[PDB]
DNA sequence: CTTGACAAAAGTGTTAAATTGTGCTATACTGGGAGCCGTCACGGATGC
DNA sequence: GCATCCGTGAGTCGAGGGAAGCACAATTTAACACTTTTGTCAAG
């Protein structure tokens, strides 16, 4: 949701020793995936500080109770000798897809407000298939194939949403004349 | 389209004497604050607010709607000018 | 118009039984087409008219919805207290003008139901409104069939492909023709039968008679074998192109003229799904700059001669 | 179109003045011209002769 | 992400340098490398060779060379503080005493000369300009048809523009040849007199054709004699001035035979030397030397007019229009054309400065003033029709606009005086001036493009080149040639099949004069290089352009130059291989010089390493802001310690991915109708996009503010501005500035400026105010700089420029300036206009979530809807093709590059398809998936519309559907799949620069104008919009009198009326009855004025006063 | 609602200083200079 | 009959565009001590 790099004022920016400007580093942490394993937990600030040269990566951000980083792999910035990177990320828990310019989450006066996509789902499909029992022919077989980043399992994700359908569905109960 | 659009067309010889007649039937509305209206209270247009339904801010409505109820007298030559508009103050103090 | 033209078919067309239980039990051994029109006994029919008979427009569109039958399939339907004979497209179109005005009879009387919706079958229709309704049920009207034609040409399939654009079997042989009559004519100019003017116009006439041919022969093969072409049903519905622009992409480009006005000998023999020669697109550049400073240079002599209508009759 | 063409063939030209101020050759308007006759043919007056 | 080619034609050269017609035009203008010793005679050096030397006659001003010194500032300085990037030129110059014999020489100091930059452009008081170059008629002898009457020829001899009269030669009904010159005919018996020529001359040269040379026998004046002829001359041009030999001889010899004010031109001498077959001494139309008058070209234009007239088979007529009879006038040209008219205007001033003083006592500094000559050249690059504002919207804007060709501008057409003929494509176009890139409108075919392979030689003509063929093999040998050379030889086409290096094609498609014939190889002798040659570098950028119509390529090519850079800009999946051309020659990225290791990569610089030793450090122009607002940035390409060859790509310039030209995104589309939402070229786009930052551009935008000096006191930029409180000022810094990398929203400060107040004493409620307030009234007041209405962003930069700072030349009373850049991030939203380079074009009208878009039955949702009923009537079919290759390579994972004309064809396309097929739904199956219910839903109507062919397994039907481009097709609303196949392919989508943001405008009441009162117009000024004459037509025509009336009183210019209805609103009332407006007022004065008593009478005829009583005398 | 002073902001004369308007300069000098065709094409009116 | 002269040629929008001294007489302005009136504050 949102990031804050030292000696940095604006997204528009480039920093020394850095290959990438901030836009670009802001755009590989859009990419990041973070697991809460505490399911109470709404907010968390990751801390990355790093010095030339390397490349920084998703692995670097310093451990953080009950939470986790499912692709550590991710490629963040490339720091080149005399460069350092010393940054806080905001990440939090929310749903739908929230730009910068709604939230603006500021943690600090120079924090970047990043434009947050909340949905884990990355992709759904789902395929009938004319499937028979006894002597009828006409039945369907029904497969849901769901693809996530792998903060929330597919499964988990599917439960959720036969759970909100059936909570939506509770909403014609009571009519209202 | 406006509600009874139609009718108000067919009521008159003259379309422009249509929008004459609304133009100055929701001036005499707006100066007498629509106190001078000839609808019923169930008959008023009405405005959706947050608040809740209120009564329409808009006289070319309410001229529309009474001009439909057929309520309204409109010519030329009816009353003076000056002896409509004293009348209309003394019945609809504003 | 894609909701309101029928299905044709070619498997069974022609065959002729002696009673409607045998045409129904040649169409579930798959000899016979749905809608391919047979005869029974001695009337001419299709299997779709016997096989589904609807007693009312919302039992049809059960059906519909159940994927019994499509909207263009031609079945029989209890409307009105008539046993119609129609597709459920067209019975949907009847329904829609009438829920738009709310009124069954009128909107009856106001359509044509036994044609495709085109664009001037739908103008009738709102002028028809507006004479006998008004301007308001005109306007509700105008709004459903939006709504409606919206909804339709989404969930019905119009796409543009480049096999979309049909070449016909036809244009080589005429192509063909072309090549031996130009031949012959080169060879009369050569023996002297004919001058230089007489060959050009020969060769223009020629090459125009081509091009008429080329364009019915598109549309034929668009109306015979594939009545629901994208291109074909924009052209027959008014939606958008013409016949010339549908020619230009399936058939032949044509003669172009050059910027003095003559018109080369040489026309340009490929369409735009073939794909034009350097050269041709040369060519026709010359015409495309034409037509562009033609219309730069037209919208001022119109607003000129507005301004001059509107000052001598102001008052 | 008649609209238009009314207005273009709105006026015409005095061929003999007659018992008037008017000009042989003088273009002026047809409505003009018609009622100086009309009111010229009240007082009993020779009649301005036109062309369109 | 491999790359498959496409084509069989080899190209034996590559497309020339892009730039040069700018580049190698001014490096020839200037010569500023080549000694003074080798200097040829060509531009500023042959303008000094020319004006000089100056001779008042015994003072004579002899000029012996020139230099050129280093800019006082660098390129980036220039643009930061305003400056012209310039070079000082000094001239080396020695005054001869003819009584004396004295001569003294020093080096005089005649200004400055604009310097162009490495990319073909200029930087004129900090801003980035382009000379863009003009077509005109090449001077020389032509000979057209008379069209009043038939059968007779005129003779045109064209001196260079602004260089002398056109000289008109025309056989009369009479049978006296009459030469016409400045309006005035005369008879040229007389000039030919004057030129030394005598009756049996005339007899024995032009005596062979018939009566026409019987007519050039007038013997009334053959024996006067040619002093007396030539005053008589004299007497016919310029009648009424006293009849004097020295004066006649001189207007004479000023008029024809004068090279200081008559100039032929080098282009103009080489079309005269070939037309008549002569040999010119000069430039001039005659010679004076010895005291006496000879002819240079009058003599051959008449007797090639004569024969023309009698119908010798060697004469023809020349076309006016045709290419090697026009010519371009590059940068170069036009600089030196101003350059000698200011060296003229410094020579007059030179001449009458020598008259006076002491002749003695004369220095080549104080004889020279070098004003006048800088006044031309800033004129020329400042205020000059083809000096234009250069477009940088992306790198290929800028490239387009250094090959523009122009008929416009000083000394060509005019843009309404010009036909049908001027703006038609000649058949000489062909390979050298694209045919299709053109602004459509009032500038259609008077604005055009210069080809790719085709070049402006040294006489101004278009080459292009073609390939020799000779007995029947195409050679490599390539031939650069114009257009007159062009028209002798049969030319093949770049097409024609070969067989290794023989014509294999017995019959061979060419063109014989622009005509396109049949011939055989043996009688071919040039062949096209290319078929790249016909278009321009924007049209060439178009894949199958062979299957779009002309009207759509147009638009096509006109719009990637207003295409913005992207963050995520990416290059299309099907390319035609200019564009690593066009990034290369665009010098916007950077490139390895040689071999060698890069030492150091940063975000602002890169340091290489290369072999020869020497450490380069090239700093990275980041988040620039280019003219139009768009911003330019160079991001590094290149890590530490990679090994890199020369060429090499180091960082990539705006609008490029990997040194390929990226003006847009790589979308999947589906042609489908959907809801309305793509009604009339409306676009629909996924959430998707906005997501993932496609189609998101950075736009700075430039606020300047001055502090200056006023009677009252001097405006201060300060914090302190009166009357606000703290939240105003939170983000303004000590010295009045906002801080950078505050977030600005429309009505924030930018900067903090307080100015003096008026003397005026208060309104008397402003008075009792302040007095029961206790408040006594500030002397200072709020002038400070505020965002505008819909605009706002990040503030990223603040520039302070201050009087008396190196290289600021402020205006006088001007104290300081503050520019505040502000750069915001735009993502694609509703209203943003989008296109693709085959023409179609359209606005975002709706964004759908994810959920909603139609998706593939993998669980693809399509990025991009587009109405399928825009191609047929537009005819552009390269898109439907363009989607199906992108379709191919978005399932096989690869990008195409199709050049034009020769690429690929739909064999190949649907070989690729059924690559792209077979992965798609091997996928599936070993996956475990079979065919869906749905989808076989989809394929029986299908094979009912014969798309498929029946009898055969539905896997079978889906291939033939992905062969022909079409997909099945989910709706993702309701699940059910499109009723028919989907056309869903990849598809290459710029976002071009127009955008809602800011073409949004409204108003309700704002600035006046100062005469008329009425409000002003466009959104800079918060102005109103224009009710023109037909708006006021269409309200007469709906009978809204009382609409009409406010329009044109209450909200226009009745200044009571509409303060009444403002303050009656704000009231909640009806607003009044208007009045009389202002401008009938103003019309009023302005009649009496022209001393016309206008009156408005009333029913009774008396006069009533429109003015209150504000204009009668008591 | 009154005088009974009094600090001060305003108004009043002259004056020295800028600021501005006017005359005058005596070898002899004596009729301009920028022009420059894609001349824009075409009706309407006057008038020779 | 032709020659010459004159007035006419779409709309909205943006974007940047923006020979000279020198002397001398009048005249105007600034400044400056002085009289005021004009506010105030003090009690009666
Ligand atoms: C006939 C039916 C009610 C009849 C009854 O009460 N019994 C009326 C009541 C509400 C109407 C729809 C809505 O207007 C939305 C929409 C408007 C478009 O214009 C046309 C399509 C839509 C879907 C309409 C169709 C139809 O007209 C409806 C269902
Ligand atoms: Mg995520
Ligand atoms: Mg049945
Ligand atoms: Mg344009």
């Amino acid at each position: 949701t949102s990031v804050y790099i030292e000696d940095v004022l604006h997204e528009f920016s480039t920093i020394p020793g850095v290959k990438e400007d901030v836009v670009e580093i802001i755009l590989n942490l859009k990419e990041l995936v973070v697991r809460f394993l505490n399911p109470s937990l709404q907010t968390v600030t990751l801390l990355l500080k790093a010095e030339g040269p390397k490349e920084v990566k998703a692995r670097d951000f310093l451990p953080v109770a009950d939470v986790e980083i499912m692709n550590p792999d991710l490629h963040i910035a490339t720091l080149e000798e005399g460069g350092r990177l010393n940054m806080e990320v905001r990440v939090d828990r929310g749903v739908g897809y929230v730009p910068a310019e709604k939230h603006g989450i500021k943690d600090r006066i120079n924090a970047i407000p990043v434009d947050a996509v909340f949905s884990p789902v990355r992709r759904v499909a789902f395929q009938v298939e004319d499937t028979r029992l006894g002597q009828r022919t006409d039945l369907d077989k029904l497969t849901l194939r769901i693809w996530t980043d792998g903060s929330v399992t597919p499964l988990e994700a599917l439960n959720q949403a036969v759970e909100i359908l059936r909570e939506h569905l509770t909403y014609f109960s009571n009519p209202q004349a | 389209a406006e509600p009874g659009i139609d009718k108000l067309f067919g009521m008159v010889d003259s379309k422009y004497r249509l929008t004459v007649v609304v133009a100055k039937r929701a001036q005499q509305l707006l100066r007498h604050g629509f106190k001078n209206t000839v609808l019923e209270p169930e008959e008023r247009p009405k405005m959706q607010t947050l608040e809740g339904l209120f009564d329409d801010p808009n006289a070319v409505t309410w001229a529309m709607k009474e001009l439909l109820t057929g309520r309204l007298v409109f010519g030329e030559n009816l009353v003076p000018e000056d002896r409509l508009q004293k009348e209309m103050e003394r019945l609809y103090p504003v | 118009y894609y909701i309101t033209q029928v299905r044709k078919e070619k498997k069974g067309a022609g065959l002729e039984f002696a009673t409607p239980e045998e045409a129904l039990a040649a169409h579930e051994r798959g000899e016979v087409a749905l809608n391919a029109p047979i005869k029974v006994a001695g009337r001419e029919t299709s299997v779709g008219r016997l096989k589904y008979v609807f007693a009312n427009p919302d039992e049809a569109l059960l059906a519909v919805a159940h994927g019994i039958v499509d909207l263009q399939d031609v079945v029989t339907v209890r409307y009105m207290g008539k046993r119609l004979e129609t597709s459920p497209g067209r019975i949907l179109f009847a329904r829609i003008v009438a829920e738009a005005v709310e009124d069954e009879k009128v909107a009856w009387e106001l359509i044509q139901l036994d044609v495709p919706q085109e664009k001037n079958s739908l103008k009738d229709l709102v002028y028809q409104a507006f004479l006998r309704l008004g301007m308001e049920k005109t306007a509700r009207l105008l709004d459903a069939l939006k709504y409606y034609g919206f909804t339709f040409s989404t969930t019905s399939g119009i796409t543009i492909g480049i096999d979309d654009a049909v070449i016909p079997e036809e244009k080589k042989q005429y192509l063909e023709e072309a090549d031996r009559k130009l031949l012959q004519i080169e060879q009369a100019y050569e023996m002297g039968f004919l001058t230089d003017r007489e060959r050009y116009d020969q060769i223009l006439q020629l090459w125009t008679e081509t091009t008429e041919k080329v364009t019915q022969a598109v549309f034929k093969n668009f109306e015979e074998n594939y009545p629901f072409n994208p291109l074909y049903v924009m052209a027959q519905s008014g939606a958008r192109g013409n016949p010339q622009q549908i020619r230009q992409l399936c058939g032949l480009r044509g003669l172009m003229q050059k910027p003095s006005g003559e018109t080369f000998e040489v026309p340009v023999r490929s369409s735009f799904r073939e794909g034009l020669t350097v050269l041709e697109y040369f060519i026709s550049s010359h015409g495309a700059r034409k037509g562009g400073a033609d219309t730069a240079l037209r919208t001022a002599d119109s607003g000129y001669l507005t301004r001059k209508l509107v000052d001598v009759t102001h008052e | 179109i008649e609209i238009v063409v009314r207005q273009m063939m709105k006026y015409v030209e005095v061929t003999d003045p007659g018992d008037s101020r008017l000009l042989e050759g003088q273009v002026l308007e047809k409505w003009d011209v018609e009622a100086l006759n009309e009111r010229l043919i009240a007082e009993g007056k020779t009649p301005v002769a036109w062309k369109p | 992400m491999e790359i498959k080619r496409f084509g069989r034609i080899r190209e034996v050269i590559p497309l020339p340098p892009l730039t040069e017609i700018q580049v190698e035009s001014y490096r020839r203008a200037l010569q500023a490398d080549v000694p003074p010793e080798k200097r040829e005679n060509v531009g500023i050096q042959a303008a000094f060779r020319e004006t000089f030397p100056i001779e008042e006659e015994g003072l004579v001003l002899d000029f012996l060379e020139y230099r050129l010194g280093e800019p006082p500032f660098p390129q980036d300085e220039c643009r930061e503080k305003d400056l012209t990037y310039q070079a000082p030129l000094y001239a080396r110059l020695q005054l001869i005493h003819k009584d004396t014999g004295l001569i003294k020489e020093d080096e005089v100091f005649l200004g400055h000369i604009p310097l162009m930059t490495e990319d073909g452009s200029f930087i004129i008081n900090g801003a980035d300009r382009v000379i863009v170059s003009q077509i005109h008629r090449s001077p020389g002898v032509y000979f057209t048809p008379d069209p009043a009457r038939p059968g007779r020829y005129i003779a045109s001899i064209i001196p260079l523009p602004k260089r002398g009269p056109w000289i008109d030669l025309e056989v009369e009904p009479n049978g006296v040849v009459s030469m016409k010159v400045n309006k005035r005919k005369f008879p040229l018996v007389l000039l030919l007199r004057v030129l030394g020529y005598d009756q049996e001359t005339l007899a024995r040269e032009l005596g062979a054709y018939g009566e026409l040379v019987q007519g050039l026998m007038d013997e009334s004046v053959f024996a006067m004699r040619p002093e007396e002829a030539l005053i008589r001359l004299f007497t016919l041009l310029r009648p009424g001035d006293p009849p004097k030999r020295d004066k006649a001889v001189a207007y004479v010899y000023g008029l024809i035979a004068d090279p200081r004010r008559y100039d032929l031109g080098e282009a103009g001498r080489y079309k005269a030397e070939e037309k008549l077959g002569i040999r010119l001494s000069g430039r001039t139309l005659a010679r004076f030397e010895d005291g006496e008058f000879k002819d240079e070209v009058f003599l051959p234009t008449l007797r090639y007019l004569f024969a023309l007239t009698a119908g010798v088979p060697g004469h023809e007529v020349d076309d006016i229009d045709h290419l090697g009879n026009r010519r371009i006038r590059t940068v170069g040209e036009l600089m030196t054309d101003q350059f000698r008219v200011g060296l003229a205007r410094l020579a007059r001033g030179v001449r009458e400065r020598m008259l006076m003083g002491s002749e003695d006592s004369l220095t080549p500094a104080k004889l020279v003033n070098s004003r006048p000559l800088e006044a031309a050249i800033r004129e020329f690059f400042s205020r000059s029709q083809l000096s234009q504002f250069k477009d940088e919207t992306n790198p290929l804007s800028s490239l387009r606009h250094k090959r523009r060709i122009s008929a416009l501008g000083p000394g060509g057409l005019t843009r309404e005086r010009a036909g049908f003929d001027v703006r038609d494509v000649h058949r000489t176009h062909y390979g050298r001036i694209c045919p299709v890139e053109t602004p459509e409108g009032a500038n259609i075919g008077l604005i055009t493009s210069l080809a790719a392979y085709a070049r402006v030689d040294e006489l101004g003509f278009i080459r292009t080149p073609y390939r020799r063929v000779v007995g029947g093999v195409v050679t490599d040998e390539v031939v650069y040639m114009t257009a007159t050379e062009e028209d002798r030889y049969t030319i093949a086409q770049a097409n024609t099949p070969l067989e290794g290096n023989r014509i294999a094609a017995e019959r061979v498609v060419a063109r014989r004069k622009g005509e396109p014939v049949i011939v055989s190889p043996e009688e071919v002798e040039f062949m096209d290089v290319s078929p790249k040659q016909v278009f321009s570098v924007n049209t060439n950028l178009i894949p199958f352009l062979e299957h779009d119509d002309a009207n759509r390529a147009l638009m096509g090519s006109n719009m990637q130059t207003q295409a913005v850079p992207l963050i995520r800009a990416q290059a299309p999946v099907v390319m035609t291989g200019l564009e690593e051309r066009v990034v290369r020659d665009s010098l916007a990225a950077l490139y390895a010089e040689e071999d060698g290791e890069v030492a150091k990569v940063d975000g602002n610089r890169i340091v290489v390493r290369y072999e020869d030793g020497r450490l380069v450090e090239y700093p990275l122009r980041r988040f620039y802001r280019s003219n139009q607002g768009t911003a330019l940035d160079q991001r590094p390409r290149v890590v530490v310690g990679q090994r890199v060859r020369k060429g090499d790509l180091l960082a990539d310039g705006p609008a490029s991915e990997n040194g390929f030209l990226a003006l847009g995104q790589n979308v999947l589309v589906a042609i489908m109708p959907f809801d309305g939402y793509n009604f009339e070229d409306a676009i629909v786009i996924s959430e998707e996009l906005l997501k993932r930052d496609f189609y998101t551009s950075i736009h700075i935008e430039r606020y300047e503010i001055e502090a200056r000096d006023t009677k009252l006191g001097p405006e201060r930029i300060t914090r302190d501005i009166p009357h606000l409180s703290e939240a105003a000022l939170r983000d303004l810094d000590e010295e009045g500035v906002v801080r950078i990398g505050a977030e600005v929203k429309p009505g924030d400060i930018l900067v903090g400026r307080t100015s003096f107040k008026g003397e005026s004493e208060p309104t008397p409620e402003e008075r009792l105010l302040r007095s029961i307030f206790g408040e006594k009234a500030r002397d200072v007041k709020d002038t400070s700089l505020r965002v505008p209405p819909g605009e706002g962003g990040i503030v990223v930069r603040t520039v302070r420029l201050r009087r008396g700072d190196p290289g600021v030349e402020l205006k006088p009373g001007v104290r300081e300036v503050v520019r505040v850049y502000v750069a915001q991030k735009r993502k694609l939203q509703v209203g943003d206009k989008l296109a693709n380079r085959h023409g179609n074009k359209g606005v975002v009208a709706k964004i759908l979530p994810v959920e909603d878009m139609p998706h593939l039955p993998d669980g693809t949702p399509v990025d991009v809807i587009l109405n399928p009923l825009g191609v047929p009537s537009r005819m552009n079919l390269g898109q439907i093709l363009e989607t199906h290759l992108g379709l191919a390579g978005y399932f096989l994972g690869q990008r195409y590059i199709s050049p034009i004309f020769d690429g690929a064809k739909e064999p190949e396309i649907k070989e690729l398809l059924a690559q792209a097929f077979e992965v798609y739904f091997g996928k599936r199956k070993g996956e475990g998936f079979g065919v869906d219910k749905r989808e076989v839903e989809v394929l029986r109507r299908a094979e009912k519309l014969g798309l498929v062919t029946p009898g055969k397994t539905p896997e079978e039907q889906l291939k033939e559907l992905f062969l022909q481009g079409k997909v099945v097709l989910y709706d993702g609303r309701t699940g059910e799949p499109i009723e028919g196949p989907i056309v869903v392919g990849q598809m290459f989508i710029m976002k071009l620069y127009h955008m809602v943001e800011d073409k949004m405008h409204a108003r309700s009441t704002g600035p006046y104008s100062l005469i008329t009162q009425q409000p002003l117009g466009g959104k800079a000024q918060f102005g109103g919009q224009r009710f023109g004459e037909m708006e006021v037509w269409a309200l007469e025509a709906y009978g809204a009198a009382h609409t009409l009336q406010e329009m044109l009183t209450l909200k226009s210019d009745d200044i009571e009326g509409r303060n009444a209805a403002y303050e009656a609103i704000i009231k909640g009332e009806d607003v009044p009855e208007p009045s009389v407006p202002e401008s009938f007022r103003v019309l009023v004065k302005e009649l009496q004025a022209l001393a016309l008593d206008v009156q408005t009478l009333d029913e009774k005829d008396n006069p009533v006063d429109i003015f209150e009583g504000l204009a009668s005398k008591r």
